[PDB]
């Protein structure tokens, strides 16, 4: 009887399709807008280099699911994919001369590899699952654990808990060279650092857990 | 958002036929009002269209003509009341020479209709341009053009969809030189769709509007992630950063009554499909440099994942040797119907296109050393003088073969 | 799963019969739509038919032929609708050397066809080949095609339904040819099922679409079991180990008027009778090889294991004294009427089937003394020049009757 009358009338379950829907097409424009700061610039921007905390308001029928320690995984998951959107717009936008085009092939591809990798089999996999779970939600209690077993499990194939500074951090330094190589528009001197750390990221990633032999290809 | 610039005949109706394919998929009617069943549409609009006051849409488009009668039958169809008069423009009254020479005389009006379009848009992205290459309107006026394009926005892209003469046919009798001016002026401004009637009618084998439907079809698969936003590939610059001259090709290339044989079709039997060199619409271990194949309909990642897998065992494909593709998935527009299970569409970049050139410079080499057909050219104030223009994009075609 | 290639009209309408045997054995419309009463079907369809988004099941099948004319009537017929339009293939415009050079002529688009075919397929495991040796069509493109198969795939199975010319009627004048090459080719890239008019028509005495509905009979209770998955041979290559040219024969092959003599069937007599030279149905103390029964219908392991006890003592066969049978047992489909309580199909290796060679050597022979017929085959570029080929054909031919 409560989830049925939970579908609507305090619809928790309508409110939770918008909540991963307004992050993770409309927010297109928010973050280009960014690009080219203030507190209060943003909302206006909004109601149309690690921050921006994001919130969002709950009613109390439905804040006993969405609690306030879920607040900020779902603002975890936002943050890093702003940087990925970064890179990916940022060496996109523009259009031994020619040889920087070969180290735009050469990196434009793997910035965007992972791009596919974290949205599509990531973002859209366990996506899919947990909507055709909650349709069947049949307890007060359940419908927490089938959503807590959506955060923190993807929160783990994302790789953001553990094992940051040995694997997390080369992407993350890589992702430096998207910044570098972005602002310069030393060259041979890229190469010897790119070449170095895209293989120190395949010559450490290779002790796969098993999910990461998605993206290993490259 | 996007303009659309379509010159002579070729021009002409390949935007009247797109912007058919475009009304068709977002459910605008004929006169630009909105069917019942797509009030409470969810796909984007203003990426190709407008809407106005009266609740009607108008395209993003300017029709440019040399001659009035295309146009004239253009607004005797059924959709003639969807196009802005005011953008349409006609020259009140075959060579490239004569049509550069008339693109500096109607400069003002042209700019004037496009700065008008262009400030319409909050976030205009890029321009696209449709017409061909070899008769006199078309190569000129797009020439002329593209270059007081890419000097008014150097912060815009420019997309062409050019058709490229027949050759095994011998149309244009002076094709050498509009080609030739044309390829230097598009290597020298173009950002970014080759297209030649040999292969597509090849491929439509085995009227003009059959065949420009098909690349108004090739078109609107091209702009559909576009026009439908998801979560990857949301812009025209994400699509060219991911490749960069392009060649295409489409599986679904169905006529209407080639329906009964409903395939089983998988996305790895399509993905397979649109490497062969069939299918490239277009006619030295010549490879490739970038493959993007956008996939329509249900589609699974995993299955995705093992097309990619066994392609590159089978290694049916060759890379650049110097260098280190993509899989984009779409979703089809919810109101033509589904007749086929997944489709795909695919643009690369391959280096045999060089072979192109090497024809038309042979060409056109067959012909600088006799001087043929050159009178009406020194007529006109660009070769009035001498014909140094001819040398230097002569040399800039062969720099560009030199390169790939 | 399999793949099946018909050539000639022999194989064309092998393998329109042989479809209509299958769809009626899984309960398949004739339009590729399932029945009611088999939806719930447990009958394993993958090795012969893949289901289609519009549900309807097409076969793994491809027609090949120099000439349209019998096709075309197959697209006339209820089944049409049935085969797949893109892998028919029909030459737009009788000798083996013309065959051979189309063959060669052709090779991509038929290849084509064979890759996409075989793409779709997890778990291909070999191919089946029907087609007739003396035509000039059957002959050569059977051999081309396995020629560059074997070279092509060198991990799968080649199965062939090779129909022998008679002989005591005197059909191809240049048959010998024909035959002697299509023998050389099988030799030397055939995996493993040997077919003649002659002994064939004796048997349905004592039009060809009766001839061909027994043959397709064979072919279907040859691959039953593989259709039909049980414990043991569940696989074709289980089916080649247990006997590696070969002769079959079947008891049931009555009439559809001969049904009121409905005589107490049992597994001994039907496998006795499996064994007489009558019931084989091609035309030194020549010996078996390998002998194997499959079995359809209720059967008790005791009967068998008594008739096998029997016969072994009654001594009614002979073996090779050198080394050291196999009776495997299969379920009916569930659809068509079990007329018959108990029935047996017999698949053997018999060292008797050299004669076969013997005569058509004989009958090469009897012509390359006198060089005739030869006008037709310089004309081909393979025998332009000499015929090298026949000779090393014949030779090998010869290789082989000795080695038996």
């Amino acid at each position: 009887n409560l989830m049925q009358t939970l579908k609507k009338d305090y619809r928790l379950v309508e409110y939770l399709q918008a909540m991963r829907n307004f992050f993770l097409d409309t927010m297109y424009d928010f973050y280009t807008s960014i690009f080219d700061q203030n507190v209060s610039f943003l909302n206006v921007q909004l109601q149309e280099l690690d921050g921006l905390t994001l919130s969002y308001k709950v009613p109390w029928p439905v804040d006993i699911v969405i609690s306030l320690e879920c607040q900020k995984i779902y603002n975890q998951v936002f943050l890093l994919l702003l940087q990925i959107k970064w890179a990916k717009y940022s060496l996109d936008v523009l259009l031994q001369i020619h040889r920087m085009f070969l180290l735009r092939v050469k990196l434009m591809h793997f910035v965007n590899s992972l791009h596919n990798y974290i949205m599509t089999r990531i973002l859209h996999s366990t996506g899919l699952e947990f909507q055709h779970q909650v349709e069947e939600a049949k307890d007060l209690d359940q419908l927490i654990k089938i959503h807590y077993r959506y955060l923190s499990t993807i929160h783990d194939r994302c790789l953001l808990r553990e094992k940051v500074s040995f694997v997390k951090e080369a992407i993350m330094k890589v992702l430096n060279l998207a910044l570098m190589f972005a602002d310069g528009w030393s060259i041979e001197k890229m190469e010897s650092d790119f070449k170095n750390c895209h293989m120190f990221l395949v010559t450490i990633l290779n002790k796969a857990f098993p999910h990461l032999e998605s993206l290993a290809l490259s | 958002e996007i303009i659309t610039l379509q010159l002579g005949q070729c021009g002409n109706q390949i935007g009247f036929e797109f912007w058919k394919q475009l009304c068709a998929e977002h459910g605008i009617s004929p006169e630009g009002i909105v069917e019942e069943f797509a009030t409470e549409g969810t796909d984007r609009k203003d990426v190709f269209f407008y809407q106005a006051d009266d609740e009607h849409y108008i395209p993003r488009a300017v029709l440019l003509d040399l001659e009035p009668r295309v146009i004239h039958s253009i607004l005797n169809s059924p959709y003639a009341k969807l196009y802005n008069p005011e953008n349409i423009y006609l020259s009140e009254h075959n060579n490239w020479a004569s049509g550069f020479s008339q693109g500096e005389k109607i400069h003002e009006d042209i700019f004037d209709i496009i700065d008008r379009e262009a400030d319409g848009s909050d976030s205009l992205e890029g321009f696209v341009l449709c017409h061909s290459i070899a008769g006199g309107t078309g190569s000129g006026l797009g020439s002329y053009l593209l270059e007081r394009l890419n000097d008014r926005y150097p912060k815009k892209l420019v997309q062409t969809y050019s058709v490229f003469p027949n050759q095994d046919e011998m149309d244009v009798v002076v094709q050498p030189y509009n080609s030739l001016l044309t390829l230097k002026r598009l290597t020298q401004n173009a950002d970014c769709v080759v297209l030649d009637n040999t292969a597509l009618n090849r491929i439509a084998t085995d009227s003009f509007s059959q065949i420009n439907q098909l690349v108004s079809t090739i078109m609107s698969a091209s702009t559909t992630t576009l026009r439908y936003p998801g979560y990857m590939n949301n812009d025209l610059i994400g699509l060219i950063a991911s490749l960069i001259f392009l060649m295409t090709g489409y599986t679904p290339l169905t006529t209407d009554q080639s329906v009964a044989s409903v395939r089983k079709t998988t996305v790895l039997d399509v993905m397979r499909r649109l490497l062969q060199p069939k299918n490239v619409m277009v006619s030295t271990n010549h490879c490739y440099i970038a493959i993007l194949n956008i996939i329509q309909g249900e589609v699974d990642p995993t299955q995705v994942h093992k097309s990619l897998q066994r392609i590159r065992e089978r290694k049916l494909a060759n890379f650049i040797p110097w260098g280190p593709i993509q899989v984009a998935l779409s979703r089809k527009s919810p109101y033509l119907p589904s007749a086929h299970r997944v489709s795909g569409l695919m643009m690369a970049n391959h280096t045999s296109i060089s072979s192109l050139f090497e024809r038309t410079c042979r060409q056109y080499d067959k012909l600088r050393k006799r001087e043929a057909f050159l009178e009406q050219f020194r007529k006109e104030d660009m070769f009035k003088d001498n014909f140094d223009e001819m040398d230097t994009s002569r040399e800039i075609v062969q720099q560009l073969i030199d390169e790939y």
